């Protein structure tokens, strides 16, 4: 299983910290996280 | 969380061995020494992968005609289905014909 | 986004320009390493332009220290108590040169 | 056993009376008799070359290097050589002798 | 919290000179360290010795001169309001807040010796004083008196 | 000011009046987001910019008798 990922915790982190401020499972989910931040932006 | 909570041991690497200070030692040999040697006998390997390169397909044929007579069972019958199967897929599928 | 970053009103730190204008840039710190092929870029500014900086800006002091690491850094220190650290990771001389002076015009 | 001399340094400053030392090296190597233009005397013969920068080098304790060698065509090249100041110290100490402004302070954590 | 002189890149002669070139007042460098020496880093000097001059000339110089020359300029620039209310206008700008305020600001606070961080508001208004006396010894009145009517009146 | 104002047409004369100002800061402004999405397209393009940007704080407003 050579070359995996391992910073898929900050780029998930970089959604998540424009995302803290949201209401319910899309502030810490980050598939729905993901789909709120590009309409905020 | 799939992420270290310690630092990994350090990789210590010692750039100074035989095999790292005498690398590429002899590859000049046909040039330096009246053609007497080749490079592709100074490469140590399976041998059916001396001084040859190939694709994945042209790899399979070579073994099973080189060392497919003293050959495990099993291992024939995986490389005669892996022959059988990349002969379809690059003679039968792509995009490019 | 605006609303989920913080915000402020336009200000000076202490009436600045009123009766005279104060830099308000106090100190450069200079985190280079001697063989650092990323350092490379700092330590031509630390050879070329690190002197005629100085010169220019009396009022800050540039700390110059060469030790081994990996990314070399700049902290600007302010006078209300501001820090601000920049990476000068594989940054060429004309723009460490660039940045070093936004730093000296920041407030 | 065979003890090591200490390690030479590579400051060298050109001696004033270069050129006297140079013309009594040419006047024992390349003989009594002058040219006028004692400068534009080839260097092609490469026994009277190697007396020439042997002796140069073994007195001034500057030796011209191999990349320079096929360049010392003429003495007048050597001349301009070994006119060509190098200095030897290390940078910390050429940034501390630099004239620093009183604002500038480097440390050498090496 | 932790004072810039124990924190690592300092060195106090540097940022000496910087705060008066940056102030832009041709200061006496011995004047200024005088100015910025406190009475108890001297007393826990001793105590720590066991285990030199302080600012108070300095100090009520240049409290004394910033009386009476904020007064003048308050009572110059507004001549109809008494004195109750020109002395408590002085009072206000020479008070502990604005002058603590000011000496942060002007990073009088990490130049200060003293003995507790964060040091303490009146400790910090003598010290700012302090350096008001050391620029009055070492440029003159008029100098030091635009000293004063930048540092404030802006406040 | 107070109990009297002047209007240029469109403009004042330079004799009549000065404004002065001061350079105080050149600063960066804080990030701003360019984001472009069109659905069931995969149309998605982020882009962030700093425009720059100046502080000058208005000292002095000066008025001349050339009325």
């Amino acid at each position: 299983l050579r070359n995996r990922v391992t910073d898929r915790y900050f780029r998930i982190q970089e959604v998540l910290k424009h995302a803290r401020h949201f209401r319910g499972r899309k502030n810490r989910c980050y598939r729905l996280a993901v789909r709120t931040v590009i309409r905020a932006f | 969380i799939g992420i270290r909570l310690t630092l990994p041991p350090p990789k210590v690497v010692d750039r100074w061995n035989e095999k790292r200070a005498m690398f590429g030692v002899y590859d000049n040999i046909g040039i330096l020494g009246n053609f007497e040697k080749h490079p592709k006998e100074l490469i140590r390997g399976p041998i059916w992968l001396r001084g040859w390169k190939g694709n994945e397909l042209q790899r399979c044929i070579r073994k099973r005609k080189m060392v497919g007579s003293r050959m495990f069972a099993d291992d024939l019958h995986n490389l005669n289905k892996r022959i059988r199967y990349l002969y379809k897929h690059f003679n039968r599928h792509g995009k490019f014909r | 986004t605006a609303r989920g970053t913080p915000s402020r009103f336009l200000a000076s730190v202490l009436h600045n320009g009123l009766g005279r204008y104060v830099q308000q840039l106090q100190r450069l710190s200079f985190s280079v390493s001697r063989d650092g092929a990323s350092s490379r870029g700092a330590r031509e500014f630390v050879e070329r332009e690190v002197i005629d900086f100085a010169r220019r800006n009396p009022g800050v002091v540039i700390y110059v220290n060469s030790r081994p690491c990996c990314v070399p850094r700049v902290v600007a220190e302010y006078l209300n108590g501001a820090v601000r650290e920049e990476s000068i990771h594989c940054k060429s001389v004309e723009e460490i040169s660039t940045l070093v002076q936004k730093l000296a015009d920041q407030s | 056993i065979l003890v090591c001399p200490p390690l030479r340094s590579r400051a060298y400053t050109p001696p004033e009376d270069l050129q006297s030392r140079l013309e009594s090296y040419v006047k024992e190597v390349f003989g009594s008799s002058l040219p006028s233009n004692w400068q534009d005397i080839s260097l092609e013969d490469s026994r009277l070359k190697f007396n020439l920068l042997a002796h140069l080098a073994d007195d001034l304790g500057h030796v011209v290097p191999n990349s320079r060698l096929h360049q010392m065509c003429r003495v007048r090249d050597v001349l301009d050589f070994y006119n060509v100041p190098i200095q030897d110290r290390s940078k910390f100490d050429e940034l501390s002798a630099s004239n620093l402004p009183p604002n500038l302070k480097i440390t050498w954590s090496y | 919290p932790v004072r810039r002189s124990e924190k690592p890149n300092w060195d106090y002669h540097a940022e000496i000179q910087a705060f008066g070139h940056r102030l832009q007042e041709n200061f006496s460098l011995d004047l200024l360290k005088t100015a910025f020496v406190n009475s108890c880093y001297i007393k826990s000097e001793e105590a720590k010795r066991q285990q030199l001059k302080s600012n108070q000339e300095l100090s009520e110089q240049g409290t004394s001169f910033s009386q009476t020359c904020l007064t003048q300029f308050l009572e110059d620039e507004y001549p109809d309001m008494p004195t109750e209310g020109i002395k408590n206008l002085v009072d206000f700008l020479t008070g502990e807040e604005v002058v603590c305020h000011v000496a942060r600001n002007l990073a009088v606070e990490q130049l200060t010796l003293s003995e507790e961080f964060p040091v303490p508001p009146a400790v910090l208004q003598q010290t700012f004083f302090a350096v008001i006396g050391a620029l009055l010894q070492s440029s003159g009145p008029e100098r030091t008196a635009l000293f004063i009517r930048d540092f404030l009146i802006t406040q | 000011a107070d109990n009297f104002t002047l209007l240029g047409k469109p403009l004042l004369g330079k004799d009549l009046v000065r404004v002065e100002a001061t350079v105080i800061e050149k600063t960066e402004s804080w990030p701003r987001i360019i984001m472009r999405f069109r659905k069931r397209k995969n149309f998605k393009k982020k882009r962030i910019v700093t425009t720059p940007q100046t502080v000058l704080r208005i000292n002095s407003i000066e008025i001349a008798p050339c009325l």
